């Protein structure tokens, strides 16, 4: 029934600059204040930043600063580092033993513009034998995540076979790594010669294409 | 003082499916248990927490379909019923100091897949470039493996680079669209004599069995 | 369909400053982003600031952050590049692009005729 509205869902800041992540609940919360902030990465659990809607954690930062009480709760990153790419969820506590988290905010480190590095990779000897080939496009080491990826077999526009795969914002370099898998069978792959993947990034004047011919590696 | 939650499998929908928080450090007649799960790609939601006296309050949507026990001083057991494929989640349990769920001690957690589907195994295969389109004057090199056709998840693939360094990079699994299998890239970049050098990919599926590895040696180019 | 042409570049002193205006007319650009990209004489073509719709930011290359802004006016379909603290690197003819895209992904279509920057 009560909703906990964490907004907005997504938001940009360089290193060194500040996000302000708010959360509205519709009923107050348990004693006014009992509203936690979590950081989750990828594979990992959350881990606790503030409690007690200000109160700071043991071993997180004085960078993050959470305020607030009642209804309309704030945690503000101050000087953000590349660390601190992750998606933030609030947790509120309420009369009756219930506890509502908040939707999450993806936090990403702006950086940049860089580029994709294109490589593409045939399928095996391997897999062939299996009757399925996978042609492997891979996009290294770019920013912002805002790239399309197009297949051409035999110049023909390839749509329904392939399916992409993009990393988590890097913790080091603040980029995105993606690869597009094309998937076909080995009768279709053996009866067509050109296998071309043409890249589109903000970044490219031009669209990029790497291509290879069956058979001629 | 940590938790750890155990499990986790692919089951059918309707099979009943029991969890089990094991506790080390911390005493549960101090503590509180609470149950997180977390949906591939979504947010938190919390299940439910037990007390140190045995009463368990949960969430509006749970509906008495979870219940949670204390089955010894270290292990807490979570029950689940009426499954379907809107509880596929990776399940955490955390300490609770109070009712609320507000904690700095959680699990690593488990990954419970509701589908119909069976187990299979990955087939894992190289990834290696056209050797006419890598410069002969090429100081590092990419190459990778693909393991593709799994169920469920999740895969661990590491590298043995022999006496080169390189830097591995493991992209998130992509749902096949026409068997619902898993299929993952992981990805090697070396720099050095890389054109005698063999790489070697391991990769390992636990829910095939828990020794279930595959070694996949080759090198750049086949010359 | 729409024109882009290109204003504001010339001869500067190094630490000079110029402002590129970048004016379309045909269509209205308030749903594309706006990219600037420049291109020396025998050289490649390389990416310098783009300015996504009113609201969704302004992203720069590495060379030229901190030194060059970019920004729009909605109102009569003209972006514009303030460039400050110029450099003797910087000398180079700049193209103004339409994102055709709405969704950033890069996919330049349209092309100004470009303005020369002289920094010397």
């Amino acid at each position: 029934e009560l909703d906990m509205t964490q907004t907005p869902s997504s938001v940009s800041a360089p290193v060194g600059g500040s996000v302000t992540i708010n959360c509205q609940s519709s009923q107050s919360v348990y004693g006014n204040n009992y509203l936690a902030w979590y950081q989750q990465k990828a594979g990992q659990p959350p881990k606790l930043l503030i409690y007690r809607a200000s109160t700071l954690a043991s071993g997180a930062p004085s960078r993050f600063k959470g305020s607030g009480s009642g209804t309309q709760f704030t945690l503000t990153i101050s000087d953000l580092e590349s660390d601190d790419a992750a998606t933030y969820y609030c947790l509120g506590y309420y009369n009756g033993v219930i506890n509502v988290f908040g939707g999450g905010t993806n936090v990403e480190i702006k950086r940049t513009v860089g580029a994709p590095s294109v490589f593409i990779f045939p399928p095996s000897d391997e897999q062939l034998k299996s009757g399925t080939a996978s042609v492997v496009c891979l996009l290294n080491n770019f920013y912002p995540r805002e790239a399309k990826v197009q297949w051409k077999v035999d110049n023909a526009l390839q749509s329904g076979n392939s399916q992409e795969s993009v990393t988590e914002q890097d913790s080091k370099d603040s980029t995105y790594s993606l690869s597009s898998t094309l998937t076909l069978s080995k009768a279709d792959y053996e009866k067509h010669k050109v296998y071309a993947c043409e890249v589109t990034h903000q970044g490219l004047s031009s669209p990029v294409t790497k291509s290879f011919n069956r058979g001629e590696c | 003082q940590s938790l750890e939650e155990s499990g986790g499998r692919l089951v059918t929908p309707g099979t009943p499916l029991t969890l089990t928080c094991t506790v080390s450090g911390f005493s549960l007649s101090t503590y509180n248990i609470h149950w997180v799960r977390q949906a591939p790609g979504k947010g938190l939601e919390w299940i439910g927490v037990i007390d140190t006296g045995g009463g368990t309050y949960f969430a509006s949507w749970a509906k008495g379909r979870f219940a949670i026990s204390k089955t010894s001083s270290t292990t807490v057991d979570l029950k689940m019923t009426s499954l379907t494929a809107a509880d596929t989640a990776t399940y955490f349990c955390a300490k609770g100091f109070d009712y609320s769920a507000s904690t700095n001690l959680w699990g690593p957690g488990t990954l419970v897949t509701i589908s119909s589907a069976s187990t299979q195994s990955p087939s894992v295969f190289p990834l290696t470039r056209c050797c006419k389109n890598i410069p002969s004057n090429a100081t590092s090199v990419t190459l990778g493996c693909l393991a593709t056709g799994y169920f469920p998840e999740p895969v661990m693939v590491t590298w043995d680079t022999g006496s080169l360094n390189g830097t591995t990079m493991t992209l998130p699994a992509t749902t096949l669209t026409l068997s619902g299998h898993y299929a993952t890239i992981s990805l090697l970049t070396v720099s050095g004599a890389w054109a005698k050098q063999m790489f070697t990919c391991r990769v390992a599926h636990t829910p095939s069995s828990t020794d279930w590895v595959d070694n996949k040696t080759f090198s750049v180019c086949s010359r | 369909e729409v024109q882009l042409q290109e204003s504001g570049g010339g001869l500067v002193q190094p630490g000079g400053s110029l402002r590129l205006s970048c004016a379309a007319s045909g269509r209205t650009i308030s749903r594309y982003a706006m990219s600037w990209f420049r291109q020396a004489p025998g050289k490649e073509r390389e990416f310098v600031a783009t300015a996504r719709r009113s609201g969704d930011g302004a992203f720069y290359a590495d060379s030229v952050q901190g030194r060059f802004t970019v920004s729009r006016d909605d109102a009569k379909n003209t972006v514009y590049l303030q460039m400050n603290s110029l450099k003797p690197e910087d000398t180079a003819v700049y193209y103004c692009a339409i994102d055709s895209d709405t969704f950033y992904s890069g996919s330049y279509d349209y092309w100004g005729q470009g303005t020369q920057v002289t920094v010397s």
